[PDB]
């Protein structure tokens, strides 16, 4: 019976209900994503460490919607999990119905429309989350990468981050990709993507978490170590200079 | 606070006036109405170069003949096409035959005001206008302009966000009783090329029509780029 | 148990010419072996060129008309007075028949007119509202007399020149309004004879351009 | 009811007859069976008229949507299981189908499937279905390479129905062909069985022990 | 759904040059027990209008009080109740001809066989038939139960056809009417000696006639009729 | 609404009544086998048709009821009142007593005080007939409030109209024949019509009398309505 | 007014729904039209606003069947809301009772539905006019409509801005045109000349005008364009 | 009734799996694979009511799809029949009940151990060794319940079957147009393409 | 159920109701000393047929009925009452087997006389015969009724009417009961077999 609308605009034409919900993305952790010739990589910062935290449980912050697409989110995490079971539910709908998986545009679409019917319906208010969506569609080997907001609004993105420092990394990302050499390589990408966070994480493997995703259903996540030999490099290479 | 379907002293809907006003806000988007058809053409606005400008759709297919542009909260548009493209794919199964365009108007617009707290389930209006372009048999081309306030009306030609003013006034002088499809695919990037904060490219800026022909067709970023140059040495001379 | 139909017999025929075509049906409704009216009017001027008859169960064939006719009235309001093509009033009927598909319009109906090319058009439907473009077509109790005679005298089956030994059908010539008025009342004149349920009257009516126009003949009253 | 189709390199040809009964009473000969779903896709009409007409030209209405919404042709896979799982909603309830769905897609080739009103899909290679069908599959099972030419794929369709048209009692009227290829459908037109049987006999030599 | 229960039988009716004339005997049958002899089958609506009804009586009293609240609501916020906005026949029957469709279509049906007689604002007569199934028709003669089968034979004689409604006068109109009443109660089993008959003219208006009997029978010749053959005393 | 202020009272009906006080007169009066009701209609232009703005609704066949204050509100009611009407009847068998009747308004009517999400009425209503044992004259206030009538009036000329009642009442405690009361109150209508003369104003009239209606409701019209009308123009001038 | 115009549940303490007479405020500023009738007929001559001279005129006049229909000002969409309603009413009556609904009926409906808004939460009263005229078993018939649920009876009347000029001409003209009995043209240059009395920046033309008339044998039309150059 | 038979050996569960669907009176299908792969050690044969028999099986692998992206884990061969048979003990009471008979053939490669359960309509679940739904077990049982031996290898499991499945085409009148015959062990799912004459 | 012998009739003084006491299941007399005799208001009485359970039922939500009806209109009419039986026997005939007889008096108009019978019909009347047993006794009632009798000749005429349904149907047996309704209250009668058989 609750539907009071809680959605509205204001005189000067926004609803700040829409806006306190990108302020809450802009508090979370930092997200980014950027696409190769022919691979999409995701990054994430993560507050500490904290030195008495169990990580193998505990919410890690890239989803898999399905074998071949996932998805990355800045802003409220109890939210994110609302976003992430629908996600999950109309992708092997699809499947049911249509007989081939969802596409990343699809999908993309599909979550938008939520966060769009969160801003128009009464008794709701908007999700305090953005995302990052990213896979290849199936028997596709060209790399997708889409965001969405809390607005509803989505688009295709060669590079884009979200979250606290967001803007920073999006300057350094202005300047770090080209549209014409897009990173050829995985290890190329995964450079790039690092490096993009390094300016915002103030230490080195410890916060960062990367997962690569490849054309047919092929994606992993990165563990340290391996995230550490960026990090190694990088620090040297800028030395250099 | 106070209701949202609540009335202004001076008759107004606060909602539907504070609608417009984040449509005001909207990337432009102009039509242009001929006996040869309806061009529409909209500014992409790419907010980071990174973005890939060709995701960015502010003109769809409604029907094979029936195309609209939008302008403002361009996320609420979603359920009005939906909705448009279902209403004009119903009735073609029920009649066997295309669903006028002027109808075609009127069921998107009975939708806009559906708000409030028939069975008006949605919290606000949409806060975002469409140009509807199509043609029918019984009135020819035509463009309509449906704002969140459930009404429309029919244009000759016009201009809807950011820069409609100073883009409805160059229509008004612009536009004449018999201009080719060709001359009203240059004004509207013309016209566009003044308001747009960036200096139009076939990437900041998409071109469509619909002829009884061929019905609706978003021109390829390759065809307008053709005609962008086309202005250019059309402008050079005089 | 409570039967909600039930069968007022009656008779109808469409057929469709060059640039006209007609609609015609007995005038007698009954039940079992009485007379309830030998004058009930059976095919319906609907507006917008478009006549119409509903034949079987009179009362579910009155509600199926009655919608229509309102069909066409809410078209009018709710796009502009277009008028209704045929074909696109047509495709309304089956809506509407298919509605009731589990509990159907016990009927079979018909309607004619002119296409959108202003040539005579006839379509028949199902009681679930199974429809087709019709050059002939009978319906009701003497369907089964009528058709052979017109599948022979419209269209010229089994017709071969003389002394052509079989092999050249005869040609298939376009008759007029007043040739095909010749067969219809032939054709109800003979059911009239062989069917207890077709008889009293036969009122047609013929749709041009100029308009909807009717002709009413008597018919054997036994 | 004669109802068939089949898949071959040159796509897929479909055929039908025209006859409707009301028992004995041949009430019609100029029935459309094949459905023109739209410009890439056909259904035939076997069991319920009205259910196949109204369902299928519904699915025509789904397919729309479907393209407009994804702006991608809809796969035969995904148009035919719109139909099935519809009509399987309703199962229980009296409504009557058997129908071929055909279509040509770049992704998936020259596809048919078939749908009954029990909810039954499935994907195959030749179909014949309604009172004709034994006949039917005879002649089409004899004839049947992956190599006919388009024109004696379009032959030997015709001709199964024929077969059919001319033993069974609920098939006749004419035949009506089509053929499906990736750009769409092209009606190879209709066909009086009469005339048909007459010529065929005479061109083939088969139909010996009938009197002509 | 349901089942008649106690039941009301032939409802004659025809048309004369001004108005019109209906007339139901005055018996609730029970099966084959005669058992209520005071029912009015005829039911008058306006000063225009009577309606006879045959069939179930629970069904029957249900539609008479539906009839008494259409006027009492056409007479609503309505100052011409009794005179233009007055209920008319061509109204009241839609009106039921409409709930008794929708009734068959609950698979619910009022198991009744109306006939709406009257003359409309502008003198026409009216007369219209409707019944359980929502079945509408009409002609210049009208009956229910056995008098469709020996009532109209006999009206039908009179008026033929629409050009002998101008001829028939009312004495000779009513006259028939009186008589097929008595043939039916000669003929059918679940008939009343008492009936009651109605005229909507034109000039004259409604007179309604209760409480008539059928009078001048042929009986005589039984006392002659010995045995089922060769019996001779 | 809904809200008690401190005083006890519910200050959203007080409000309400303030709207029937700025309403045109209606009165009635109860005379020795049935009840009259009249009321002012004030003509806003020459433009109206006369005799054809009926504000005097029917309630089955045998209530009349009246009132000033907000016409939809009025009607609103009335329409609830016809469905409780039938509502009875059809159960009960028996036309509605008028004392029931006018129990189930004021139920109702109070109803719309019990919650703040609805609002009172904006109307007092004065609605009575003639029933199984005697005539009723009742009026029924937003509090949701009725009592029974010798006579009753609401609206501007409440108490000039109240006042001329009084008189009646006093000077006539043997009762008022229903012809009498009509050209009564046509009087107490044209006296009234004092507080409220900036505009000219049509007088309407009905009545519910044994002898002289039957029973049944009924619009004093044409003769009988121009005597009323003659007989008040005489004690104006 | 702060707490007492916040909703139309609310009652000041004056005795007044605000949100009521605001919405009235829509009327006052909608583009003025006009009703008048005879014996034979009821006109409705009505003009119409534009947003520019590239826009369209928006129709003020909706008929509702075929013997009646109507003109407005004030939101469109509440007058298609109402217009539909009153189709379905007039619909219903012939439907159900094959019986053309009374103009005067048509009033009382309109009258109860508007109200409903005024007294229930959640909905805001209708913010649009109606000027309905109709030819039905009593004759010719023009009807005044408000949000309120006032809904009156006359011979004439204008509605919308700038109204009151051509309802005095009304007042004036009276004894003439209630006797433009048989005449329907005649009828139509009245109701447009009342109109201009109310007119006043520009000046009635093709685009502008839009005209109705139901009438004794003619079943409401509308004209507009090229049909209504016969009157300016 | 078509031809549903498991068999669970050391290794592995092999489920045969007949390949004719026919509507009246004709076989319209020559080479069907009444099958589903719910989770890549997780195998559903299925047998029963046209369309029912389909619509079920994809429904029960789209939730187990569904969970086993959820929780990025693959469910217990054991767990899924326990959930498959839920669904159909629902069916039974319902409005109009799903008639479709099942074989659920998996390996729990927690505990290394292959695992077979049949399941009829009623949602009436047993773990066997070798099962079989419908009239298949009366030809079939009286030589599984004598050549099989738990610790059999997967080709004495294939040769077994055969034997099993010529006996149904020598008494059976029905001619179910061959097996499919697939194998479900520690490395996954693969059909065995050659059971033809093995 | 009732299966029953009952009746109603008017008189000058008012109204008697009358019944046997016999409800039979089969063959098997349940109860031979039922009172069919139902109050729903002090002076408004019905007598029942068909089945108890629905008889009753009904009888029981009447009263409650007419009880409110009391409560907030006063006294309710004979007539009153019987439109309340009809309105539920016809607004449910698909599950009610129920014949009911209703009597009462008001002073204005003194003996009044309703029957329901299956339909869910009413029909107001001088007297009434119901049940199995009425069958036998169409005959002598009409040809022994007469209005206005005295109260000694009609309860004559209930017991003789009533003896002879008794005597003929195996269904209707027992004591004789009834009620008599006047102005001078409510007064409750009955006859024994030894009496009434030797009439």
């Amino acid at each position: 019976g609750y539907d009071r609308a809680l959605s509205i605009f204001s005189p000067d034409g926004h609803i700040f209900q829409v806006e306190y919900a990108l302020e809450a993305v802009k508090r979370g952790t930092c997200a980014v994503g950027v696409k190769g010739k022919n691979c999409v990589v995701l990054g994430c910062e993560r507050r500490s460490t904290l030195k008495l935290q169990d990580t193998r449980i505990t919410p890690s912050k890239v989803s898999k919607i399905d074998s071949h697409v996932v998805l990355s989110f800045s802003g409220l995490n109890a939210d994110s999990r609302i976003l992430i079971e629908k996600a999950r539910v109309e992708a092997q709908s699809h499947r049911l119905t249509l007989e081939d998986p969802v596409t990343v545009e699809y999908l993309t679409r599909y979550v938008a429309g939520v966060q769009q019917r969160y801003t128009q319906s009464g008794g709701v208010r908007p999700f305090g989350v953005s995302t990052l969506i990213a896979g290849f569609d199936p028997r596709d080997d060209e790399p997708k990468l889409y965001q969405t907001e809390p607005s509803g609004i989505y688009s295709s993105w060669s590079a884009q981050t979200i979250g606290r420092n967001s803007k920073t990394v999006r300057e350094f990302l202005e300047k770090n990709y080209d549209r014409k050499e897009p990173p050829a390589t995985v290890e190329e990408c995964v450079k790039l993507t690092v490096r993009s966070l390094l300016e915002v994480v103030q230490t080195g493997a410890k916060n960062i978490e990367i997962t690569v995703v490849k054309p047919d259903s092929d994606i992993v996540a990165l563990s340290s170590e391996e995230i550490n030999q960026y990090v190694t490099q990088i620090e040297q290479e800028k030395q250099e200079q | 606070d106070r209701g949202v379907s609540t009335f202004s002293p001076e008759g107004r809907l606060f909602q539907v006036e504070y609608s417009l006003e984040a449509i005001k806000l909207g990337s432009t988007a102009i039509g242009i109405a001929t006996k040869e058809g309806v061009v529409l053409g909209v500014e992409k606005r790419a907010t980071s170069p990174l973005l890939e400008s060709d995701s960015i759709e502010k003109i769809v297919e409604i029907d094979r003949h029936i195309g609209c542009a939008m302008s403002g909260l361009t996320a609420d548009a979603r359920s009005m096409i939906e909705h448009a493209r279902t209403a004009a794919v119903t009735h073609n199964l029920y009649y066997d035959e295309d669903i006028n365009v002027e109808s075609l108007t009127q069921s998107v617009c009975d939708l806009a005001l559906r708000f409030g707290e028939e069975e008006r389930l949605m919290s606000r209006p949409f806060g975002v206008a469409l140009l509807i372009a199509g043609h029918d048999a019984d009135d020819g081309y035509q463009l309509f302009h449906a704002e969140p306030s459930g009404t429309f009306y029919r244009y000759n030609a016009k201009a809807i966000g950011s820069g409609s003013e100073g883009a409805q006034a160059e229509l008004l002088n612009e536009w004449h009783s018999s201009l080719t499809l060709k001359e009203a695919e240059l004004l509207v990037l013309k016209i566009l090329k003044q308001v747009m904060e960036e200096k139009l490219d076939e990437n900041n800026a998409q071109l469509s029509c619909i002829t009884k022909q061929d019905g609706f067709k978003i021109y390829d970023n390759e065809k307008t780029a053709e005609l962008i140059k086309e202005l250019k040495e059309k402008e050079a001379a005089e | 148990q409570f039967n909600p139909y039930g069968d007022n017999g009656g008779t109808i025929l469409g057929i469709a010419g060059e640039d006209f075509a007609v609609l015609a049906g007995d005038t007698r409704n009954i039940t079992d072996y009485s007379i309830n009216s030998r004058y009930e009017p059976k095919v319906f001027d609907c507006g917008d060129n478009i006549v119409m008859s509903a034949n079987g169960f009179a009362a579910d064939g009155d509600a199926l008309v009655k919608r229509f006719k309102n069909s066409v009235k809410w078209y009018h309001f709710d796009h502009n007075d277009k008028k209704l093509s045929i074909n696109s009033a047509a495709r309304n009927i089956q809506h509407l028949l298919y509605g009731k598909r589990f509990f159907p319009y016990y009927v079979h109906t018909i309607i004619a007119g002119l296409d959108e090319d202003g040539k005579g058009a006839v379509y028949s439907f199902d009681p679930v509202g199974s429809y087709e473009r019709e050059q002939c077509r009978a319906g009701g109790a003497a369907a089964s007399l009528i058709m052979p005679f017109l599948d022979n005298q419209v269209n010229f089956k089994n017709q071969y020149e003389p002394g052509t030994n079989g092999k050249v059908k005869k040609p298939l010539k376009y008759l007029s309004v007043e040739e095909v008025i010749k067969l219809v009342r032939d054709s109800f004149t003979s059911a009239t004879e062989r069917h207890i349920q077709v008889g009293d009257g036969l009122e047609i009516l013929i749709v041009t351009k100029d308009g909807v126009r009717k002709e009413f003949y008597e018919l054997k009253r036994d | 009811t004669t109802t068939l189709a089949f898949r071959f390199q040159g796509g897929i040809i479909v055929a039908v007859d025209s006859r409707a009964t009301a028992g004995n009473w041949v009430a019609s000969q100029t029935v459309k069976k094949v459905i023109e779903i739209n410009p890439f896709l056909l259904g035939t009409m076997a069991g319920g008229a009205a259910d196949c007409q109204f369902w299928e030209t519904w699915l025509g209405s789904q397919c729309r949507l479907h393209e407009l919404r994804e702006k991608e042709r809809i796969s035969v896979a995904a148009a035919s299981k719109i139909l099935s799982n519809l009509v399987y909603q309703y199962k229980g309830a009296g409504l009557s189908m058997g129908t071929m769905i055909c279509g040509y897609t770049r992704k998936e080739g020259p596809t048919i499937y078939y749908v009954d009103s029990d909810g039954t899909r499935l994907k195959g290679d030749i179909f014949c279905v309604g009172s004709g069908q034994t006949f039917a599959y005879g002649v089409l099972d004899s004839n049947y390479k992956w190599d006919l030419s388009v024109e004696d794929a379009l032959y030997l369709g015709k001709r199964s129905i024929l077969a059919a048209a001319h033993r069974d009692a609920y098939s006749g009227g004419s035949v009506n062909l089509y053929h499906v290829t990736e750009d769409g459908w092209i009606y190879h037109g209709n066909h009086d069985v009469g005339e048909l049987f007459w010529k065929v006999k005479e061109e083939e030599g088969s139909f010996n022990n009938v009197i002509g | 759904t349901q089942q008649p229960i106690v039941t009301g039988t032939s409802v004659i009716s025809m048309k004369y040059d001004n108005g019109v004339i209906i007339a139901a005997d005055n018996l609730g049958s029970y099966g084959s027990l005669l058992r209520f002899n005071g029912v009015e089958r005829l039911i008058p609506v306006g000063d225009n209008t009577v309606v006879g009804i045959s069939g179930d009586i629970s069904d029957m009293q249900h539609i008479e009080r539906l009839l008494k609240d259409l006027v009492t609501e056409n007479a609503y916020d309505n100052p011409l109740a009794d005179a233009e906005e007055a209920l008319e026949p061509s109204y009241i029957f839609e009106y039921l001809a409409t709930v008794m469709y929708q009734r068959r279509s609950k698979m619910n049906p009022l198991w009744n066989a109306i006939i709406v007689a009257g003359v409309q604002s502008n003198g026409d007569q009216f007369l219209r038939y409707v019944n359980l199934l929502g079945v509408t028709y009409s002609s210049p003669t009208l009956a229910t139960g056995f008098g469709a089968h020996m009532a109209n034979p006999l009206l039908r004689k009179v008026v033929d056809r629409e050009s002998d409604i101008p001829k028939t006068t009312v004495q000779v109109a009513e006259e028939a009417i009186v008589n097929a009443m008595r043939v039916l109660y000669y003929r059918d089993a679940r008939s009343s000696r008492n009936f009651s008959l109605a005229i909507i003219d034109k000039n004259t208006g409604l007179t309604f006639k209760k409480n008539l009997q059928v009078e001048n029978m042929k009986w005589d010749f039984a006392k002659d009729i010995k045995g089922y053959g060769t019996q001779k005393i | 609404m809904s809200v008690f202020s401190p005083d006890g009272r519910n200050f959203q009906v007080e409000y309400a009544v303030k709207a029937v006080e700025n309403g045109t007169t209606s009165i009635g009066i109860k005379c020795n086998d049935g009840v009259v009701f009249a009321v002012e209609k004030l003509i806003t232009s020459k433009l109206l048709v006369p005799q054809k703005n009926v504000k005097i609704q029917v309630v089955d066949r045998h209530i009349g009821c009246v009132y000033s204050g907000l016409i939809p509100d009025g009607r609103h009611l009335v329409n609830r009142g016809r469905e409780e009407a039938a509502s009875f009847k059809k159960l009960y068998k028996t036309p509605i007593p008028i004392p029931a009747f006018a129990d189930r308004l004021g139920q109702y009517v109070q109803a719309h005080t019990l919650y703040n999400s609805v609002r009172p009425f904006g109307v007092s209503t004065i609605f009575g007939g003639v029933d199984k044992n005697g005539a009723h004259l009742y009026m029924l206030e937003p509090s949701g409030s009725y009592w029974g009538y010798k006579g009753a009036a609401t609206g501007k000329g409440r108490q000039s109209a109240k006042a001329e009642l009084e008189k009646l009442v006093d000077h006539h405690p043997e009762g008022l024949s229903a012809r009498e009361a009509v050209k009564q109150a046509a009087k107490i209508i044209y006296l009234a019509h004092e507080d409220n003369k900036e505009k000219d104003f049509e007088l309407e009239i009905s009545w519910c009398s044994l002898s002289e209606t039957n029973g049944l409701h009924k619009f004093v019209k044409g003769d009988l309505l121009q005597e009323a009308i003659d007989f008040a123009q005489k004690e104006i001038n | 007014r702060n707490n007492y115009d916040g909703d139309t549940v609310t009652f000041s303490p004056t005795g007044r729904l605000f949100q009521v007479e605001y919405a009235l405020e829509a009327i006052k500023q909608g583009s003025v039209t006009v009703g008048l009738r005879s014996n034979t007929h009821a006109v409705l001559v009505a003009l119409k606003r534009n947003a520019d001279e590239l826009s369209s005129y928006q129709k003020k006049i909706i008929k509702c069947d075929e013997h009646m229909g109507l003109s407005l000002a004030g939101l469109a969409p509440d007058a298609r809301v109402l217009s539909n309603y009153l189709r379905q009413q007039c619909n219903y009556s012939s439907l159900v009772f094959n019986r053309k609904l009374a103009v005067e009926r048509a009033g009382h409906l309109l009258c109860d539905k508007a109200q409903k808004n005024t007294q229930s939460y959640g909905g805001r009263p209708y913010g649009v006019g109606l000027l309905i005229i109709g030819y039905d078993k009593s004759g010719a018939h023009l009807l005044e409509f408000q949000p309120s649920g006032n809904v009156t009876e006359l011979y004439g009347t204008a509605i919308g801005a700038r109204s009151q000029g051509a309802k005095t001409y009304l007042e004036r003209t009276l004894d003439t045109f209630i006797k433009i009995d048989g005449n329907p043209d005649e009828l139509i240059k009245a109701g447009v000349e009342a109109i201009s009395q109310s007119l006043r920046d520009e000046s009635l033309t093709v685009d502008n005008l839009s005209i109705a008339i139901v009438g004794k044998d003619t079943p409401f039309t509308i004209y507009d364009g090229e049909a209504v150059a016969k009157y300016i | 009734m078509d031809i549903i038979l498991g068999i669970r050996v050391q290794d592995s569960v092999i489920l045969a799996s007949s390949k004719a669907v026919t509507r009246g009176i004709s076989v319209l299908k020559d080479s069907d694979d009444k099958t589903r792969q719910l989770s890549p050690h997780t195998l559903m044969s299925f047998a029963g009511e046209a369309g029912d028999t389909v619509q079920f099986a994809e429904y029960i692998q789209a939730n187990i799809q569904l969970y086993s992206i959820r929780e990025d884990y693959e469910l217990s061969p054991q767990a899924v029949s326990s959930f498959v048979r839920q669904e159909l003990a629902k069916s039974i009471r319902s409005r109009r009940p799903y008639q479709v008979n099942v074989l659920i053939g998996g390996y729990d490669k927690k505990k290394n151990k292959p695992e077979l359960y049949q399941i009829d309509y009623l949602g009436t679940k047993v773990e066997l060794p070798y099962g079989a739904h419908g009239y298949s077990g009366f030809y079939t049982f009286s030589l599984l319940d004598h050549h099989y031996r738990p610790d059999m290898t997967t080709e004495e499991g294939l040769d077994l079957l055969k034997l099993c499945v010529q006996e149904l085409e020598k008494r059976m009148p029905m001619d179910f147009k061959g097996v499919i015959v697939k194998i479900v062990d520690k490395d996954g799912i693969r059909q065995v393409d050659d059971f033809q004459a093995q | 159920s009732l299966g029953t012998s009952i009746m109603a009739v008017t008189f000058k003084d008012g109204v008697i109701l009358g019944a046997d006491s016999r409800t039979t299941t089969g063959a098997y007399i349940a109860n031979r000393v039922t009172d069919k005799l139902t109050r729903v208001h002090d002076k408004i009485w019905c007598c029942r047929s068909g089945s108890a359970a629905d008889t009753q039922a009904i009888a029981d939500i009447v009263q409650y009925h007419l009880e409110l009806y009391t409560s907030q209109y006063g006294t309710p009419s004979t007539e009153t009452a019987a439109s309340v039986f009809k309105e539920l026997c016809y607004e449910n005939k698909d599950n009610l087997t129920a014949g009911i007889i209703v009597a009462g008096y008001d002073d204005k108009n003194k003996g009044e006389v309703y029957t329901i019978p299956l339909g869910g019909s009413v029909h107001k009347l001088p007297y009434a015969i119901a049940g199995s047993g009425s069958t036998f006794i169409y005959g002598y009632c009409d040809k022994n009724f007469r209005e206005n009798m005295s109260k000694e000749e009609t309860v004559d005429f209930i017991k003789h009417s009533l003896s002879q349904a008794i005597k003929w149907d195996g269904s209707s047996g027992g004591v004789i009961r009834m009620v008599v309704l006047t102005a001078a209250g409510v007064e409750r009668l009955i006859f024994y077999p030894d009496e009434y058989e030797q009439l």
